[PDB]
């Protein structure tokens, strides 16, 4: 975390999100600096699993 | 970051702003000093004064960019105009240029050619610059110009407009000009008129601004001006408060210039001017000297006259 | 700082508007259920509730014994106005959808849904000085209607800091500037352009018409940016006229700004970095060129903390 930052520089971070987690997503990531207040990034969402499996359909589908 | 003197010619003049560039130490303790890229004396000179062309690159405050610019001094002593002419670019290479011609075609998305009045002579000259922008005023005794060129500062991210380029000049360098001018488009910086300021469209085209429209000028650029100095778009008669503007109990208000478009397509604010701003002409003028905040901004007038919408004052830090 | 609420009759607005400013330590000469004697360390001010409206006046003295619209140094009759008539705040009757208040130690400001579309604002407060050295700088402002049913912002109409109007009985607005062209301290500047009267101020007020006198009007058209979708807030400045015709800037609205919303919905959230900004528009959503039965797509920009 600890980054100096050049002036006129702007740096893009690449934030990747996994795919394991719980599967309610309440981050609250702060950043910090001196002399500024606290500029805190909310990243919210859920997390779910899909269902990958063909199934098999000699006896008919029901809905 | 400020060059305050007397140059003896034209030639000295540059020498002494290419002096100031490399050597200001402000500049180099801060390591932001150009680089000059180009160098050359190409024509042969019959009945005129050498010419000299320079290329310089600029880094900028962080070092991460990429600024070109170029100066040359064309003149002829049988008309006894030196002209400076100014340009500016984002790409250089000698290898492009054609058989004879001039280099400054070589020049990526190459852009019109602004220039200052001068001769041989002294001459007192205002000089200011800074990792991003650089000004010249030259003082003609008895009449004002000036001109400079930089990056504005923009309201977005310079991730998306990182070359927010602007060149601005007291006359268009398309054609040779004596300094005794006695035309209308002879002015300064804040009130560009008929080709004398150019800013560079994110999308890669400049676009030129004018304070006031003209029938020579071409109809796109009339949509596009200069907010503060063009209060006449919406103004329903011809005196206006910006003309009539005035120091407030011996203080003197600065306001700041804009960069506007309004176009079919759609409207963008697109920033403006670092360090230079409108203030009245009454009970002041030229070489005067106005603090702020423990900064203190230079006063100037334009070759045209020196009334109050034709009057702006630069920032010496 | 930021307060909500609903108001039946402009009665429940006084009172809860009140209960905020005393809560936040206002000092209040006298109260009343509906007429008010407050002040603080800025400056005097004196309003009325009517059945429909508002009635708003500057003072510099306290009497108990006069007037809402008599204290000493009232702007009634220390204005150029020959009708000699205080701000008013034109509403409307029965349920306001909403109220917006905004409250400080300086200044209060207030945004007032009557009804669906229908926003009524009011602002108090006295000027950033920003430096400069000059006695004065309290201004009040109120809105007003011409006529529902045809044209709502005519030109007859005014606005809070309008910059071109018609009207020889009340004004919208108004500024303090005392000692002006050695004239007696009490001095109640009113917005007006058209009264070629000696001394006069002049604001953005309208935003963007057609007749609005203001050199900003470009940054307020074009505010919002295309390319990007950002939008950028404009100070207010103000000016005010000398004896002859010589403009002096006087200063900006604390915590205000003026933007398009052509891009933004109403109260749509735009936070540029550590401090964020509320934008409701002005009177109604319309369209660009509905500058007769609406308010086009001028919005206010509030500081929010």
């Amino acid at each position: 975390p600890p980054l100096g930052f050049a002036a006129l520089e702007e740096r893009t971070w690449t934030v990747s999100i996994g795919t394991d987690g719980p599967p309610v997503v309440n981050a609250r990531i702060v950043w910090r600096l001196q002399g500024e207040p606290n500029l805190v990034l909310v990243i919210t969402g859920n997390r779910i699993i899909a269902w990958t499996f063909a199934p098999d359909w000699g006896d008919s589908i029901v809905e | 970051a400020t060059e305050f003197g007397t140059a003896v010619n034209h030639a000295d003049l540059v020498e002494r702003l290419v002096q100031f560039l490399t050597a200001s130490p402000d500049l180099v303790a801060a390591g932001q000093a150009y680089e000059k890229v180009f160098d050359n004396t190409i024509p042969a000179s019959g009945t005129a004064i050498a010419v000299r062309q320079v290329t310089l690159r600029a880094p900028g405050l962080g070092g991460t960019d990429a600024i070109y610019m170029g100066i040359q001094s064309y003149g002829d002593t049988a008309l006894d105009y030196y002209n400076l002419r100014l340009m500016g670019g984002t790409a250089f290479n000698p290898g492009a240029i054609p058989p004879g011609g001039d280099y400054w075609t070589a020049f990526a998305n190459y852009s019109p050619r602004v220039q200052l009045l001068a001769w041989n002579q002294p001459m007192p000259y205002w000089f200011f610059a800074n990792g991003r922008r650089f000004w010249i005023v030259v003082k003609v005794s008895t009449i004002y110009e000036s001109a400079g060129a930089g990056f504005i500062l923009p309201p977005c991210p310079p991730s998306q407009y990182p070359y927010p380029l602007a060149v601005v000049g007291s006359y268009r360098g398309d054609v040779a000009t004596r300094w005794s001018d006695v035309s209308d488009r002879h002015r300064g910086i804040s009130s560009p008129y008929e080709r004398s300021c150019y800013l560079r469209d994110p999308a890669g085209r400049w676009l030129g601004f004018t304070v006031d429209g003209g029938a020579a000028n071409e109809s796109d650029y009339n949509n596009r001006t200069l907010l503060p100095l063009g209060c006449g778009r919406y103004a329903g008669s011809s005196d206006t408060v910006v003309k009539q503007l005035r120091d407030s109990f011996g203080k003197f208000p600065l306001k700041a210039l804009q960069f506007v478009t309004r176009e079919t397509e759609g409207r963008r604010y697109l920033g403006d001017f670092d360090g230079a701003f409108y203030v009245p002409t009454l009970n002041s003028g030229a070489e005067d000297v106005i603090v702020e905040d423990g900064v203190d901004h230079v006063v100037f007038q334009t070759a045209w006259r020196s009334g109050n919408p034709w009057l702006y004052a630069i920032r010496k830090d | 700082a930021y307060f909500t609420g609903t108001a039946n009759n402009p009665a429940d607005l006084l009172a809860k508007v009140r209960v905020h400013a005393e809560s936040l330590g206002w000092v209040t000469d006298r109260a009343s259920a509906s007429e008010w004697l407050c002040h603080n360390a800025d400056g005097y001010w004196s309003f009325n509730a009517g059945a429909n409206q508002f009635q708003m006046a500057g003072n510099t003295g306290f009497d108990n014994s006069l007037a809402w619209n008599a204290q000493p140094g009232n702007s009634v009759q220390n204005n150029p106005y020959s009708s000699k008539g205080p701000t008013v705040a034109q509403l409307s009757g029965g349920p306001f959808t909403r109220y917006h208040l905004f409250a400080t130690a300086a200044y209060l400001h207030l945004h007032v849904e009557i009804a669906a579309g229908q926003f009524r604002p009011v602002m108090i407060g006295s000027l950033n000085k920003r430096g400069v050295g000059y006695t004065g700088g309290q201004y009040v402002c109120g809105s007003f209607i011409y006529t529902p049913g045809q044209a709502l912002t005519n030109n007859w109409s005014s606005h809070p800091f309008d910059g071109y109007h018609i009207q020889y009985s009340n004004s919208s607005c108004m500024l303090r500037l005392d000692g002006l062209d050695g004239g007696p301290s009490p001095e109640w500047l009113p917005f007006d352009y058209t009264t070629n009267v000696p001394r006069r101020v002049v604001g953005p007020g309208r935003g963007n018409y057609s007749s609005q006198y203001h050199p900003d009007v470009g940054l307020i058209d074009a505010s919002a940016n295309e390319l990007n979708s950002s939008t950028t807030t404009v100070p207010c400045a103000i000016y005010a006229f000398g004896a002859q015709q010589r403009s002096r800037y006087v200063g900006e609205v604390p915590d205000f700004g003026i933007c398009n919303m052509a891009f933004l919905a109403p109260g749509d959230p735009l936070v540029v970095g550590s401090d964020t900004w509320r934008v409701y528009p002005l009177l109604q959503r319309g369209t660009a060129t509905d500058f007769d039965s609406t308010s086009a797509w001028v919005g206010y920009c509030f500081r929010v903390v």
